């Protein structure tokens, strides 16, 4: 897997060149904004469980199909996996946030995603609205300004939520 | 690669868990000095050049038998010696990798695995890059931690090579 | 799924081998007890109501507290009532599975299967349940093997929430 | 897998619903013709030896192709490899015959077995020749009135007889 | 198939390395066997019938109950002995490919592997075959190594059957 | 695998019949040659590195693109890899004359590997350029009049080069 460090080194060694200025005020940048990446992941991972439940209770609620006998949820068996699927998936997101990169969530996670749910019948597009809702859950957890010191923390929340549509759309 | 905070998410992946306080830690150790490092991969990148040509005959002038000794693996040629000069960018370049990445995973990655194999097939002498390497820790005029991180890489290179 | 002709099946098969007489045996013992716990799921069923609805009561006249307590996971509104009585139906109705199945199999594959997480993540006291349970237990007027049998599910579905 | 009584369990469970009366008939009178079900699989096992090889003996006079060298029984591994192919198919049958469902035999056993043998050049058609000479053999000692108490058993026969057609469908 | 000389490949290939020079050594030792063994091979090809005929008799000989009892098993018919005959040349000739491969390879692929499941589920008795084979080792009329190393895949296959 | 000899019975024995004298008379004119064979594995092998290693510069050199950064032979774990690479190949190429068949050579190492090396972004044709070139370096090794009993290996050399061709179809 890669992190942003080590994403900008192997584009600059593929070109057998040193980093460019603009390489390293980029990375320079991502360094002086620590603090509030490390906040994020923090804030992401102590209320993991809040998020995957009230996710999956959004879901449910809004696809109640899915959760009438014989649908793919139904079951504590499929009930209990498809809950454990979405910590799967956040789980991955932080690390994503860690990195600065998303290798390691496409790596590990992402890739052949799709052909797993299609083979099992779980529908690909249930996925992506539960991953939408832990989305919307994770971002106002990490950006919620009580108990923390006021700053900017957009460029960050932007970048979470790519790394969570990025994931709702591998399996769309 | 190898990272700080890559050997961190490895090791609370290969665990199915979440990342731990003490791998955060790490991950901001790794950012305090981040500082320091960034600004050695700068300078040594804006001091390639005079770093890169300073080695070459830094090695031309410890072992001259290879400015005319006939043989494809020699710099007895002139493109014997631009062979030579490109793996001492080469060298130069994966330390700033290095500096740049908080650790030695480019280095290894993309220098050290196979080293050794090269050296022999090609018939390369170790001694001739770390002649390099030498010349390179005593002239990149770093001072403070700047100083301290590279020459971290640089003795780290030299071990490889020994 | 397991079944008593199931788990023999399954252990001539990890040996290669046909079935044995034992094995035979043990159906034969299966086939014995499918009467009484037949007319006993029969029974069950024709009383799913009177002993769904009334074990719905019996766990809000013991925990009355989820009558009104406002949150989701409480019997406080009528779908919270309605999920409830969802639920009631389901461990009636996996009971009379077993009782047809000569096991446990349909109600560890259905419903024990991460019972737990799924009680814990939507936040589910178990103890309701198990008064439904003990309730049933209790009112399923039924006599003789029929109600041994039932109750061995009963008790065991119990444990499985303790 | 299933067997008759898990099958009726895994089609209500479905439709979230408690079994019909025509359900629990149909449960009640497999159990009630138990005896019957238990002779065959006890019959047919006790002789599976003779029903292989009988049926071997069959096939390879009908058709001498195979025998020839050169062709897929020549050499005595392949022919040890088509005879225990032979054991192995009625093995599987006896499991489905005693459990009252096919679920075991085609999950373990016909589930890609065609794919499998155009693969090694064996083919198919005479496979299933092998396996309708199996249940002539094992039907004929199933429904021996010999040694046996009188009775009906006709409609175990023909889903004996269906489970062997099952098996030499999957590879004709 | 295993051959003096696959199986020394195998034990290099197995040790990702180049061949070595015993293994090398034992290949030299196979090309000198070659000469009398093939010279074994062309002897017994060009006494086939003489062998196959002459080897069929001595066993209805000795085993004349084969002659006429009823059995497809049997030489009471006429297919009956073309089986036998057919038998018969299959065992010649394999030993006579072992001859010419410089091992038992052959052999044990085409005919000694699932042998003892082949003789017990058509019923044939191992002696009849052995009957033959005591009397090709003495008819082959071979001399020197030649008739050293045929005896050898003779005994070789006596021992299968036992 | 098969070797000369076994790959003569194997393709009488599915005839179901004794080797014919064409056949014996070819396998006799092996063993004649036994010497010859036995100097060319050993010459090639104990020139083993040195053939790889001349064969690597004469390839780079010819094709400098693979070598630039970006390039598949680009950073020494690359490169290492396919001094190995050529390594392996020659290897299997030694088995194939040792025994006088292909088949060893196919089965181990030629199947599949097309796909292998396309899969990798390997370029296929320039494994064989480089195939081509250990085959000129390893018949000019074992065909050297040099330390060796004077006599003709026109037959041998041809066997040998068609084993290299034979591999370097298999990728171009
Ligand atoms: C944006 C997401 C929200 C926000 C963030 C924000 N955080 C800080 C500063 C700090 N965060 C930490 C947290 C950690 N440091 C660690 O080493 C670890 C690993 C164990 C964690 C979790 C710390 C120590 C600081 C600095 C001290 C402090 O608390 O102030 C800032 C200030 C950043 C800066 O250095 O300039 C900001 C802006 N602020 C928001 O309003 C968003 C909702
Ligand atoms: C139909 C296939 C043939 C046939 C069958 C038939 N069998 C019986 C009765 C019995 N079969 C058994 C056999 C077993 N019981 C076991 O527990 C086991 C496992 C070890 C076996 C193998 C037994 C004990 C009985 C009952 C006692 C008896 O022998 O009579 C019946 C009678 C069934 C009934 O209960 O009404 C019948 C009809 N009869 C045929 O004519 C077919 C050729
Ligand atoms: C053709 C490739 C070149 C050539 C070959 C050639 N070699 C020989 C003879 C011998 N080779 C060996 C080598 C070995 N014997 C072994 O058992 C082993 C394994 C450890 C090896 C490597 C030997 C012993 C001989 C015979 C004695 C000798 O050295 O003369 C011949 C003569 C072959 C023959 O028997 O008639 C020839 C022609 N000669 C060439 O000019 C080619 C360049
Ligand atoms: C009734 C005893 C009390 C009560 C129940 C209540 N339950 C839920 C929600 C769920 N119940 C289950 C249980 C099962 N699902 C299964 O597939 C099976 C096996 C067949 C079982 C046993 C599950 C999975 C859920 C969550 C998913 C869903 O809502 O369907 C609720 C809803 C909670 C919520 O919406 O957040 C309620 C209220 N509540 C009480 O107060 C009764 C005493
Ligand atoms: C939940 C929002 C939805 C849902 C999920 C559901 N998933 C499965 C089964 C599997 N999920 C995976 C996924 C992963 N496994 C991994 O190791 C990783 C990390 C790399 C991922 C992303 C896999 C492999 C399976 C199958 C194997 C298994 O069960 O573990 C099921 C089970 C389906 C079944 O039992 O047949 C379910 C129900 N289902 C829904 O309805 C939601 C929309
Ligand atoms: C002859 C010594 C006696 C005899 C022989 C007899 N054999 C068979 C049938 C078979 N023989 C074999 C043996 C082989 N098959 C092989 O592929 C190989 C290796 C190349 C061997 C050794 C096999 C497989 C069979 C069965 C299949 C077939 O019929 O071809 C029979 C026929 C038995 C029958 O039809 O039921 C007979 C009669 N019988 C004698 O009395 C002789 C003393
Ligand atoms: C006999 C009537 C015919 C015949 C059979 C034949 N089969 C094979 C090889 C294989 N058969 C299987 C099948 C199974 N393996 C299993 O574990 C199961 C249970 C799930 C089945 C059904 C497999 C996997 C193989 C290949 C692996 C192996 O050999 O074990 C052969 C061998 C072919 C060969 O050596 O290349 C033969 C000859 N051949 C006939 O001519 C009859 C029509
Ligand atoms: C300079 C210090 C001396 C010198 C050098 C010389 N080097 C080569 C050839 C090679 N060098 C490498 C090294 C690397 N390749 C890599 O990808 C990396 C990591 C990014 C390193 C360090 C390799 C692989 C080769 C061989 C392939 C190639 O030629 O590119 C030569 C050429 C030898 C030849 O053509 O045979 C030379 C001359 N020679 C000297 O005398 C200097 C003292
Ligand atoms: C060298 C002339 C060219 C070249 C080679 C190159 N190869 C690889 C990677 C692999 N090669 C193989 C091949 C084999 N593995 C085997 O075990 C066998 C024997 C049966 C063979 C033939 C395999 C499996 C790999 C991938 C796995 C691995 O790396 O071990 C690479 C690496 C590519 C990469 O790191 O992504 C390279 C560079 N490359 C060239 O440019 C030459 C033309």
């Amino acid at each position: 897997m890669l992190d942003a460090f080590a994403k900008v080194v192997a584009q600059a060694d593929a070109r057998g060149e040193f980093l460019t200025n603009a390489q390293f005020d980029a990375l320079s940048n991502l360094v002086k904004e620590g603090n509030k990446r490390l906040d994020a992941v923090n804030r992401i991972t102590s209320n993991a469980s809040t998020i995957v439940a009230n996710a999956a209770r959004a879901l449910f609620a809004e696809q109640p199909q899915l959760i009438q006998p014989g649908g793919n949820a139904y079951t504590n068996r499929r009930m209990a996996a498809c809950l454990r699927d979405m910590e799967i998936i956040l789980r991955y997101v932080t690390y994503a946030i860690l990195a600065g990169d998303s290798s390691v969530l496409d790596d590990r996670c992402l890739n052949g995603l799709r052909e797993t749910y299609q083979a099992l019948g779980t529908p690909g597009s249930s996925v992506a609205v539960a991953i939408q809702k832990m989305k919307d859950a994770a971002i106002a957890i990490a950006n919620d300004p009580n108990g923390i010191t006021p700053g900017d923390c957009s460029a960050l929340m932007s970048e979470i939520a790519g790394y969570f549509d990025r994931a709702a759309a591998a399996v769309a | 690669m190898k990272t700080p905070i890559t050997e961190a998410i490895a090791a609370a992946d290969t665990q199915g868990r979440f990342l731990s306080n003490t791998e955060l830690q790490a991950v901001d150790g790794r950012f305090k000095r981040a500082v320091a490092s960034m600004e050695a991969a700068r300078a040594l990148t804006n001091n390639a050049q005079s770093l890169i040509d300073g080695a070459a005959q830094a090695v031309y002038q410890k072992f001259p038998y290879t400015t005319t000794m006939q043989g494809s693996q020699y710099a007895s040629t002139p493109e014997g010696k631009a062979k030579c000069a490109r793996d001492i960018g080469y060298y130069l370049r994966m330390i700033t990798y290095c500096l740049v990445a908080g650790g030695t995973g480019p280095m290894d990655e993309y220098l050290i695995a196979g080293l050794s194999e090269i050296n022999s097939t090609f018939d390369l002498s170790p001694s001739w890059y770390i002649e390099a390497l030498k010349y390179i820790k005593a002239n990149h005029g770093l001072t403070g931690q700047a100083a301290v991180e590279a020459n971290a890489y640089i003795d780290y290179a030299i071990n490889a090579l020994s």
